[PDB]
């Protein structure tokens, strides 16, 4: 569709096209994380501080249950029907809530009926005492419970009981739970006002145990090549489905995600390059990733995606809309194309696609040592493009290239083209350049109203 | 839309199956398909999933490298190749099909279809 | 005052209202971080190491020095007056400083007389052996020390001392020195060239003592319930008063605020939906939170804040103006706001306010099953309005919802609304959009002057 | 050049001047780091751990040994000819590169040919069992291996060996190799896609060594007053050279610049300060920091770069073009000016510099205690200076300031200056500000189009 | 501004007292108001502070639990109620008030006021 | 470009030595200097280096205040003065030259040019 051997002439050069996938029908697995660590190996020498900390990490865990709480009893299952099966909210008494979060409310639900199981097997899970341990929900399921930090009770404390003094065991382990707790509020503290979304990457809630993540999912048993691209395109996530105060642990129930490719939807990533333009060198300033669907062009926010190699993976659809002025440069129209001017001494000046290279020689000590000669751009070309067909192999610098044959028009090195307008783009010369326009305007609307009053 | 399993049976220890699905109607081109077994006296158990394209699987760990899985847009069916299959391994197997969803993590009422199931047992 | 129920058909509703609170009048409590541990329990151990230690850390420490004896020396007493009572700094020798700056230069001299009593117990402050340990500063006053790594080599290297090799002990406490160093950087390095400034928060202070703040707060013996609040809006702080190379320590003021509503301010949160105009779907483009003070309306950059679920923290004012264009908006001539087009396939398409739904049913299934009937809208309405008095409950994707009733006026589902221009948001479209205007602008200047010159 | 004191009336105050220097000609260093530890010394207890652990690190390392066998293939030495001596690049075989990737690849074969020296220690590098070790790469070199976790099991888990069960000690390593690579994915995961480019800094590497970097440098042995500033100024990067699958280590060449100062180059920082218009107070909007290369001004993106005491350290030039409305400011013409409305309650009201003070003495209590009276300024004045010529000693707020004498125009307070339009800088604003600009322009253009069309 | 306490005097160990300091003109609805105590042989120590609204208010750990504030705009006041007194508790208590500011984290020459100070005792 | 070491010969351990290296042309005033030296039986290693300004040094940790380096853009000379020379000292110095580049970490063959090189000797 988009014209590259035009647009290529102002500094753009064919990038590599990737396909486009995104999340989509994510699994459920729940999971049970203890906070308070078990210290009865070695009870006599704990004091007072778990005391201490019970009342402290109370204090950050309440905020969180009166916030779900909301949801949680404001809803009903649904009786005196049979055509449909499902939930009732009380919209009345919820008040204020987004589509999304309205959303959520009802999975919180839908879990809570599972979630009823593990909380049967309280009396157990307050008597673990490994980082990790199994638990039978039923003679038909089992359930992971992960401690915070048994691995550093049962490693550095419990050997050294009898070397180290009771009190300087105590403080020793005074300052983990401490540290401990000091990471733990970035996550759970006041940022964790609307716990009833299911948006939050696990990443976050693994801080809950150390941010060892690996083995918290490791535990599902779930396993596929794309495990290393979902975790990194934050796909997969965690909800936190119930919470009691009486024993310091949360049941979180884990989203797992699988991929899907979207049909005749594909990314073109387009490689800017300087060329000349008078004596001056400059930019074209266009999007750097162009987002084809169905033979429409539209802008894509690509930071919220990861770019692999061959296709791009992000957690939703990132498309936005683009304006039919920039639109126009894509299809050919060089003249709408906006450049900034180049001042920086390092910016890049040529560059490989398809084996031919494209080449600002009039910064660049392009050659060919197939015969020696130099290679030369006069003031009216912007750019070179180097092929097989002029010389087999070229110099860059001192790079040495052998290159292919250039698929388009022949005559390119010949035609040249009609640039556009400049630009600047520094947010601080925006707020200059808006305000220097309206004065402008101004002295032009002045004129048009005089000689219509005054003139009429 | 209906599903319907095939090819199951008995094997020795250590043999192989060809457990096949198939599908009715246009759309099956846009399903996440899958398979879920039910061993006597335990709950469901999820055994693989395959995108649309089939390019994408996901599968229990359980299963890794033991267990294929692969789909077939033409015919409009899934088959689960299964090797070296140990004695656990029996159980009724349920073909699955779920259709694509995104945006958000959770979507209510998502219409999901079930096979009729078939047998699978193994031979000491 | 803001006019809701034009602002909504829109696509915008009204969020909760939250109150305004802010940071005032902090107490201040003084303490010392203690840099290089003590080794006397194995010091056969240490070998060079602690040579090297000294060697390197001291190269960090000196560039603070230096940049702090200016004020410190700079300044005196004010002398031979007595209606006023303070300091008087050597404006000719400080040269260039900003009004901040020169503030803190003042809170330094101020606490500068403080810290000299806490320069007596030097004998005290080399021979801690604790992470943390109390001291007396007179008979009247206590100072808390706080030593880097005093834990760590108190239990897994003087029990462990036996066992491992002389060699691997040393080099077992070489690598947790080196890591220390590596992180302290972050904060300490070329970035702190300012430490006379009294904002840095008690988080990066805290990377003094391996980020366990936790403790370093314990430590001051405050209680109040704001305290996770306090944290977390970075209100918290502390300044750096004093440095000693001869022996590795700091002191630290630590400022402890307590917050404060301001009266007649309020934030209004809005939240958007799509809705629909011709076939396509749009988004109205204001800002998202809305701050009123005396009913003056301004804008908030609500990034430097915390928003709680009930009120907004900030660690100080943030308002910013507004243009009069925008401002229309919310006093209700909808003309004037700006839109942007839909065109990802997932976007919010409801809200719930007050029981009531607002919903583009174009684009989602609405009806309401106490009669089974659909819910349809006509290309003419952006939006529905949903309530008991047309039916009870209501139904979207499959959430079942049961709703309240609307207070304002009865006939929101006929009116329609004036529907303002389009905008696109982009930064490389702005940089497109500019020129653009420029262009057609020029055309129309060319035509003035011509007309004005040629046929004067 | 740029007329301060006509530019300090609308709220400017110089700023200290400070010199430009950047990153020049690094020196090169190979180390290897081993990313499995060696377990021998307890191996009956490791199980199944060090199996799967393989299995999965495998996995990551994989993708970035195919991604750089690219260039390190299908490039040979150059052949045939004496007049140059390099390498040659199948370009054909490349398709698509950038210039700077490309560069990488000649830096890759380059070092390839060291690397394979240190290839035929694989015997040595298996057997080390220390966190550091020294190898003899021949009679003549000597290279340095880092291992990943020795330290933890040479000092807690070889220890306890005897205290804790064999079950327990297996668990409480699995979860430290876990921890281990929930660090590593960061940084070696699915966003290294290009491990051929030189660019990534060593504090990324070093996260495969617990990011203890501070070691990783002190075995260069390098030394030199620069170091903390080429760290912080990201200056130092580390390339992935080889990677080998049977044995799990990465040979990596760090490279260590020296600074260089640029000929005739300076960045002169301007402090903002609010000032009176009418009743209003208001803050000009220009660029904090003007960059003047050989008495050309240019804008620099500043937040690439470390703002030290005396000097701004840049890892490569960062300058970017100023829109000639702009500059107009700078070289005196303040009509062009943007200035933008104050609505907060706290911003800047004084400032310092050469030991006069610019104050807007309309909102502080601007005083002199040499003679008691107040100091004053009428609404036609924007700010006021004071100097010791009109007051020796001043007051600011309670702040007591002693004066220098100013070396401009005596009638400073006396002249006043044409201030500039009016801006607003909030990115909801400027949306708003542009659609608004178009309508009023769409008015004017009919207003021609209609007198040429029907009035001809 | 004049500040007065009253209410002092002596308890028995585990008494109770309602300590309250009284204000004066009409500026009383922006002041940051605390309590300090002196007990012999000791630096004066902090106590309590309270918002000008009554809705924050910010302690000594050694108190919490046992102390509580609170004001009263109306009457211009401010209450400090006291439970369980220990013997150490015996101290001069002082009223202090001190006008809101926000902005810098110092404010050179911030105007305090403080109260005449009153008695409290308690016996074993 | 042709650059000549000068001032080598034998001292006594403990003892020091000013080495000094001369240029040639007019663009000496833009080159990075340094020094390496090859002990007999052992890879050249690296000394110190010097920017075109002065103002900014580098050297190995082995020669850490024992060496110091500067130049003078006046006379075009780069002078190493070295102070309590040890027996492992004893190697021969090469003055070396190399053009300032910048922006990219590497250049392809970036010209460089070295001395003659000249003898230095230490005796117990
Ligand atoms: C803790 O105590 C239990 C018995 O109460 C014992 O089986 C276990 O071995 C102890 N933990 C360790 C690390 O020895
Ligand atoms: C229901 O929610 C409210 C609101 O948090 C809570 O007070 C109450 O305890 C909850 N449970 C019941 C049974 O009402
Ligand atoms: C030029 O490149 C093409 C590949 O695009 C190749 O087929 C052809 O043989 C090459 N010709 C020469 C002379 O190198
Ligand atoms: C518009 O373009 C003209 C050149 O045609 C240029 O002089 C002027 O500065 C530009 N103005 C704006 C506001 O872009
Ligand atoms: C260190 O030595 C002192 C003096 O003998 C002793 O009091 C202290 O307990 C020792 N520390 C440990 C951890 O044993
Ligand atoms: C302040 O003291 C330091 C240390 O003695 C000294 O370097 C500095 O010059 C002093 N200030 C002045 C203005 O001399
Ligand atoms: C409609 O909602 C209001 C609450 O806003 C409630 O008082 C009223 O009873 C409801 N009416 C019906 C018919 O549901
Ligand atoms: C201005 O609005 C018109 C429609 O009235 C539109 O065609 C044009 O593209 C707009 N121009 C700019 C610069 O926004
Ligand atoms: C590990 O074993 C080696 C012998 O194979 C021994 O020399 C070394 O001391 C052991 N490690 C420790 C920490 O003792
Ligand atoms: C060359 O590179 C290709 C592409 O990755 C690879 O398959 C091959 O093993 C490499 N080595 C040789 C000798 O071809
Ligand atoms: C005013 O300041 C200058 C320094 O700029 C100083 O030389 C002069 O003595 C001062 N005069 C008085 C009267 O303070
Ligand atoms: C342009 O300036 C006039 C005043 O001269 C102002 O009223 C108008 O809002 C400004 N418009 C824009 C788009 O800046």
């Amino acid at each position: 569709i988009l014209h590259y051997e035009k647009l290529s002439k102002i500094g753009l050069v064919k990038g590599v096209t990737r396909k486009y996938k995104i999340k989509s029908n994510p699994l459920t697995k729940d999971i049970v994380i203890k906070m308070i660590p078990n210290v009865s190996n070695m009870s006599q020498c704990t004091g007072s501080v778990m005391e201490n900390y019970k009342t402290r990490l109370n204090g950050i865990l309440t905020p969180i249950k009166g916030a779900l709480e909301i949801y949680k009893n404001n809803t009903h299952d649904l009786v005196g029907d049979v055509r449909l099966a499902g939930v009732i909210m009380a919209g009345v008494a919820i008040g204020i809530a987004t589509a999304a979060q309205i959303t959520a409310g009802v999975a919180l639900y839908e879990a809570m009926k599972n979630a009823d199981n593990i909380n049967k097997l309280k009396s157990s899970i307050e008597s673990t005492n490994e980082a990790v341990v199994k638990l039978q929900e039923t003679a038909e399921k089992t359930v992971y419970v992960l401690t915070a930090l048994q691995d550093y009770i049962n490693t550095n404390l419990v050997p050294t009981i009898d070397k180290i003094s009771c009190k300087q065991t105590e403080l020793s382990l005074d300052l983990a739970l401490s540290k401990y707790l000091s990471d733990l509020l970035f996550v759970f503290g006041p940022n964790l006002q609307d716990p009833v979304s299911n948006s939050m990457t696990i990443q976050a809630i693994s801080q809950a145990f150390g941010g060892n993540y690996e083995t918290l999912l490791r535990t599902l048993g779930y396993a596929t090549e794309d495990f290393d691209d979902l975790l990194e395109s934050d796909s997969i996530t965690g909800q936190i489905i119930y919470v009691d105060l009486s024993s310091y642990y949360i049941i979180v129930r884990v989203y797992f995600p699988i991929l899907t490719e979207i049909q005749q939807a594909y990314i073109q990533e387009l490689l800017p390059v300087s060329f000349n333009n008078d004596n001056s060198e400059w930019i074209s300033i266009v999007p750097n990733f162009i987002l084809v669907r169905n033979t429409l062009i539209s802008n894509i926010e690509i930071g919220f995606c990861l770019i692999t190699k061959r296709s791009v993976i992000c957690n939703q659809d990132y498309a936005t809309p683009m304006t039919n002025n920039m639109r126009e440069c894509l299809t050919g129209s060089t003249e709408k194309c906006p450049r900034e001017l180049v001042v920086s001494s390092h910016v890049p000046r040529f560059a490989l696609s398809n084996g031919v290279l494209f080449a600002n020689c009039i910064s660049v000590t392009c050659q060919c040592q197939t015969t020696g000669r130099a290679i030369s751009q006069s003031g009216e070309q912007t750019l070179l493009m180097i092929d097989n067909t002029t010389c087999p192999t070229a110099v860059l610098g001192n790079v040495i290239i052998s290159l292919g044959k250039y698929l388009g028009s022949v005559n390119y090195n010949s035609e040249g083209i009609a640039i556009g307008p400049p630009v600047f783009t520094d947010k601080v010369d925006i707020s200059s350049q808006i305000s220097s326009m309206n004065q402008s305007l101004q002295q032009s609307k002045d004129y048009i109203k005089e000689a219509q009053r005054l003139l009429d | 839309v209906q599903l319907v399993e095939s090819g199951g049976g008995l094997v020795q220890a250590g043999g192989s199956l060809r457990l096949s699905c198939a599908a009715s109607g246009r759309t099956f081109s846009s399903y996440v398909m899958g398979w879920y077994r039910q061993a006597p006296g335990k709950e469901r158990e999820f055994v693989a999933r395959i995108s649309w394209s089939g390019g994408h699987t996901h599968s229990a760990d359980s299963v890794k490298g033991r267990f294929t899985i692969s789909r077939d847009n033409a015919k409009n069916t899934v088959y689960l190749q299964m090797n070296s299959l140990k004695p656990d391994d029996t159980a009724i197997y349920y073909c699955n099909a779920e259709p694509t969803v995104t945006g958000s993590w959770f979507t209510p009422g998502l219409q999901s279809y079930w096979g009729q199931g078939t047998q699978v047992t193994v031979s000491s």
